[PDB]
């Protein structure tokens, strides 16, 4: 087996993984009135690249979507897991009633590979964000397969400065708008010194509706 | 066996006679075939006795399960589709029985299931040998607009006249009404006897 | 059971009616045999009920999960494939079902699916026991050139005549209208009712 | 494999893992007359966190609730593995007649995992409590599967100083008011140092009863 | 076969008869077919030899290691529960079998099981091929306000009459009585014998 | 593997298991007229724990009972297995012979688990006493598998003193009274230094009786 | 297992199969007005190898090829299954609507290949180029199971001399000649200092067409 | 249905009627029988439709793999001996069908493959309910000489006298032309009712 | 696992596995006008071995043959593989018709043995030769899977040699006794020193012909 405890207490190599989310890219959400809200930062490369199959934010279902952050090759197994899975509860009962589930289903595959030998846990984090039947849920779950709901939330590199931010002025029932205004700021917050801030991906859902991706004409209005 | 459960304005009623044949005679004349499975749905049995008891277990298992995992209870028609499933999943060694759930989310609901898994709302149904003649009782009597004292009485009347033409049916009737306000209430036998006396079916 | 579905210009028509029989007699009037599995696609069922809403579900979790991971709509000879081979693959253990897919990709299509995975492709087509009634319908009446309108009072008088002789078939029957530029379309019972008044057909 | 025998015959493995515990939050729970009672110290964090689905107190079903401590992941796995152990009992024979039974499958499943390569030991300690046809019941667990019945308990970060509290104070046949006062007391003793105590999980239940979850506003006014 | 159990105030009585028939004729006139399985449970066996045979050693062992893993009895209703469960899980290859499980736990009980797991609660009960002419005498004679030893003359002329009717019946009659204060007491012969001359059964 | 051979023929992992068992508490089994007995010291620790469920002397049937030192996870994993061991023995032939039988399957399950990596063995000693056909047995077993049968045997930290203390006291046939009075002496004995000695468990069996289990005032009645 | 995370969370058997695929010969392909083109080096080595099946564009379907690099057997086993997998997207729907879809089952495969002790990550990069509903595609996919979309890409060891020149030259919907004409130079920017440019493999398939392999005179007239 | 393939000096032709019988009467008038399955191979089918569809998919992506893999077409007998094995492994539990496979890799070739895997190469062959009324046809008419013209025509003589005996075929005839110097060349409608009208079979 | 990537990417167990095959005898092929021919060298060792069962060149059927150098053993094992498969396309489908598909499943065999822990890498280098529906075939496979088609190859110890003496004098086309002649030169060419050069193993095949195993006489009419 590869991941044992340590003297104090501790498995490194879930310490090591969560090293490996750190250097993802920053991605975040929050809940306005009535709905919630995903940004994922598409830092811009190379002109030679395809910019428009990046797809940060994933939809799991047509009222829930997951943005992921840490080994991109790892998070594209994760979020093809989370589709079969909310299918088969589909299935099963008719109706998906409660988004938590789904996501334990997810962080409990994480933890399986975090206690058997023979295989590495998972360099991921995600943050899943949709509307059930209680309402707009809002949800992040790290390699180790810890669940934490939250009104706001931020992954990957700038996640301690969007979460700073996000500290002092976030507020709560924010209309759609001026919740999309906080969350560029909390965004431009985190940016590497005087770095620009490139079109980022924008999703959010309404109670009664289907999720919304944000158009680049949209997001332009926003900078 | 007589079976049966309508669909009211805010509530839904169900109720059942209690004859058990084995070994082709009256064997129990007291037997249990309506069963509470969750805070707000009921169900009812009829066909192979050991199928059908296996099955209430079954259900008031998931259903307990379910409660907890998602902190509300599993919606009426979520409790149908997943009878279905289970069904169906073994219908070339199935389960001999017919089934009726019902209860209450958001509004009163009652399905009838098959021993293939073929699921149907309807606003009022009727299992057992005894069924066709509560149809009839009901085609000619029932009506949505009924309040829920009417509606005990009128489930109390179609299975008295089953349990007269039906040899398979007898026994004491046994009713139980389902509502938010109220939940799942097992009405007490002193009430449907003094019902039945009213009612003039001695 | 009385199911059909037809192609005009641009659009595709599927109908049905709404009698169930379980326990050899009419227990459900108002059952449900018509349904949307897609954006652009919908599906119609005979045969046993428990296999047919099986495979209902599965149909709507495999077309929405290949939405999602393929960007486009899954075409509607894929999805007649797809199905297809799914029943073929338990022929001696096989879904005892008849079904009708229908859509728009970038033309409209209706394709035949028997219990053995036979997939045929045709301009109209009608399942269950009213189905023989309906091809004397079609087979007279029917025309490419019919706008959506037409078509439309056309699928009605169909079903109308099977429930007249098909004694499995009766209930309100459902209609829904598959297009491009407005989608899947269950047209509400009012406009049914009142083209029914409007034919004649009482 | 990884846990092995020590030349003083010590498994180093199931040792730390007890550090791991160590480091969870502080949980307790007394018997009362004709009932027993969970405490759970739900310390805040952040503004940004849901509290309303923290949720220390699990309920393994009406009649019997448990509260864990250590690594959050893996006890939200035993938790799982509880509740459908108990709902197979009740298939079998219709009933859950002694509680100890429940608790030992679980401590079962966790010894399993010190004894065999390929796997890492559970880093939980869990206490049980509920009413069985024998009455009131209180057990704990610990990640080498060691069982012990109390009249009261504690685990967590906090438990030598909230059971020596107890070791000196512990009343029984004590009225369900007064019982959870005393628990308060016991839960600000452990309290690093002047660090105010903030509203505790409350959970408690009675012979002839299902559990019971004290409101925000009871908790309240235990302060 | 005959074997019956009834319910009194605070006891159970269970009582059989001794004739096993085997190779289509009278082999053995003194076998056993009444069996202590629990400190204050009972239970008869109807049917297959050989089945019920098993069942009794599986029981038995089930219920001693429940005590000690629990430290209590198995509750009546949990042993019959347990009984349905192993029985319908094999019903397609099945211990063809008819039981009944009689005991003490807080109140008397008395439980019937069939081959197929069905299980049910009565306050009395009776088994093989002589238990028709048994209820006739029950349904005659028995009160739920009987003593002890009425009870007692009270199964022991019901089996006396299946004896005179039901060829497959005959030899000495077992009684046992079950009560919390003295537990399961096997009523020696002599007091059967005795009991048999008073009642004017020869 | 992990149990393998050392150079002078010496398997380390079982010899460390054997270390564990030295740090259990002390039990002690020995034969009487016509009888077995068997005496486990009940050391109290603290009032908040429930002395009643301690049960250090196990029945395996009504026959039959153990007493084990080591560790209490692995005990219970063994006292579970001799009891399904004997329950299959009556399911087979109907009765139990030969306690013998029933030693030799549980010390065949732990001679198992010291051949075959991927494994650590059990840290456990049991003392099994009870009648069968041939009359009143007495058994140990040893982490290794190693079976013994004596007149008077003790385990756990303090069977040096114990057997010693028997070693020349001890005397066959004597009365159940006299026989738990001699018992007491030499648990007594093993006391550390000036420590007074708690009320122990007490448990007998004599030929065509059941198991008895001492009551607390009878067993008060010895100190 | 041999992947584990380092104490900077990286997988340093990935980062090492990535040093393989740094050895292997340099390939590249663009996007044209409606089509997609691919451009492999063949470097001669000896007169006595048969420069015929040297074949380095593999056709997975008529409408989709592929150009690998790195470990040639791995390459071989991955291109491969792809072939295998296109025939099952196939037989199941009747047709292949999204390219990406193939390529993510090659990746997930390679993914796995990361994640489980035992076995070795693919040291190989793939690049996959063809037409599906959605029109002309290109991707590539690295050992660690990473999937970028571009328009023009190369892999390979003259990999960054070739990107550099496509960062500064490519355009968009140039005709198939032109675009063929700026691939040879960026190909023959990368060349060892001094080397002549010896005749390389191209294919190219557009809207409507099946593949096509460019014949050698063809190519000869581009150099 | 009515399936036909001849051979000619450097040629083969294949043709099909195109009527689906299915739930016993003509449900589709428009079916698909002749399937293209490789650059210069053809394939009929006859029996149940939906295990040839899942067949015509298997020999597509087989042959297709084989082409890729070792970049040349699978030769014609070849193609035969693999369908041959994949139906004998399966004889027991039998894929219902007739088939005929034709092409040209050196030569013309047409092979027939029944149900158990026997594979049979033939100068001509025909299959489905109206082979008899073909074979009858091609043993009057049929020349190894003929030019490709006078075998279009001939495949089409024999296939309107089977519809005109035969009542499971019927439709449209589709015909097929397979040469090395085109290919896989299926004839337009148009010159095929142009024929039927030259050859006065209206 | 023990074929894992090494810093620089190079897999070392398949390095020494080459180093392995550096051992063996010298063999050699080469196509000629209408065929391909194989020679193996034959170094007497003792009189005492029977020297007629050392058939160096193996048929694989009437139509391929192969030569193997290196681990003598492993060789057996992977020719018997190749027979086997060789026969199950025939079954499959009636006829062989690219030797090249034979090779690849040999190859794809031993690539297997490089990427998966538990087993080691087979230390053999194979030629295969033979006539197909294309023609003359010539073929090489190392012991990591790689493969080649050559007008003229060799392997074993004197493969550099004899590749150099190719590299200068070879010719297409030549009958084959002049083909024959010059493949003696060049195994001479690589000959110890002044060593002399014993009769070796001589092998051909023409179109429309089956091998053809040259006997003795005819091999001592070339030195």
């Amino acid at each position: 087996a590869i991941t044992v405890f340590s003297p104090d207490g501790r498995l490194f190599q879930v310490e090591y993984a969560r090293e490996a989310v750190k250097k993802g890219s920053t991605a975040l959400g929050m809940k306005f009135a009535n709905g919630v809200l995903l940004i994922s930062d598409k830092k811009v490369r190379s002109r030679l690249i395809e910019q428009n199959s990046i797809e940060k934010i994933q939809l799991i279902d047509d009222y829930v979507a997951a943005v992921t952050s840490g080994l991109v090759a790892d998070a594209r197994v994760l979020v093809d897991f989370a589709r079969i899975s909310a299918q088969q509860e589909k299935v099963t009962y008719g109706s998906l009633v409660n988004i938590e589930n789904l996501v334990k289903r997810v962080a409990d595959q994480m933890q399986q590979y975090t206690q058997y030998g023979g295989v590495r846990p998972y360099g991921v984090s995600l943050i899943f964000a949709g509307i059930d039947q209680i309402g707009p849920r809002l949800f992040d779950c790290d390699p180790a397969g810890t669940i934490n709901e939250y009104k706001a939330t931020a992954i990957g590199s700038g996640k301690d400065a969007v979460v700073s931010f996000l500290e002092r002025e976030y507020k709560e029932n924010l209309p759609e708008k001026e919740a999309v205004t906080l969350g560029i700021k909390a965004l431009k917050s985190s940016l590497e010194e005087g770095e620009e801030l490139k079109a980022p991906e924008i999703a959010s859902i309404t109670v009664g509706n289907k999720y919304r991706i944000y158009d680049q004409e949209e997001v332009k209005k926003f900078l | 066996t007589t079976t049966v459960g309508i669909t009211l304005k805010d509530a839904v009623i169900m109720a059942t006679e209690r004859r058990v044949t084995m070994e082709n005679f009256i064997m129990h004349k007291n037997g249990k075939k309506l069963f509470q499975i969750d805070t707000y749905t009921g169900m009812t049995i009829a066909g192979l006795v050991g199928d059908a008891q296996v099955l209430v277990r079954y259900m008031k298992a998931e259903l307990e399960l379910y409660r907890l995992q998602r902190r509300v209870n599993m919606p009426i028609e979520a409790v149908a589709t997943l009878l279905s499933n289970m069904l169906n999943q073994v219908k070339y060694m199935p389960y001999m029985v017919q089934l009726l759930v019902g209860g209450i989310d958001t509004a009163p609901h009652v399905f009838s299931i098959d021993a293939a898994g073929g699921s149907v709302e309807d606003i009022y149904a009727s299992t057992g040998s005894g069924s066709p003649f509560v149809y009839g009782v009901l085609e000619s009597q029932y009506s949505e607009k009924m309040t829920v004292d009417e509606g005990v009485d009128l489930v109390i009347r179609a299975i008295s006249a089953a349990k007269q033409r039906d040899s398979a049916s007898g026994g004491m009737i046994d009713v139980a009404v389902i509502t938010r306000k109220d939940g799942y209430v097992q009405l007490p036998t002193d009430q449907i006897e003094s019902r039945i006396r009213k009612l003039g079916l001695i």
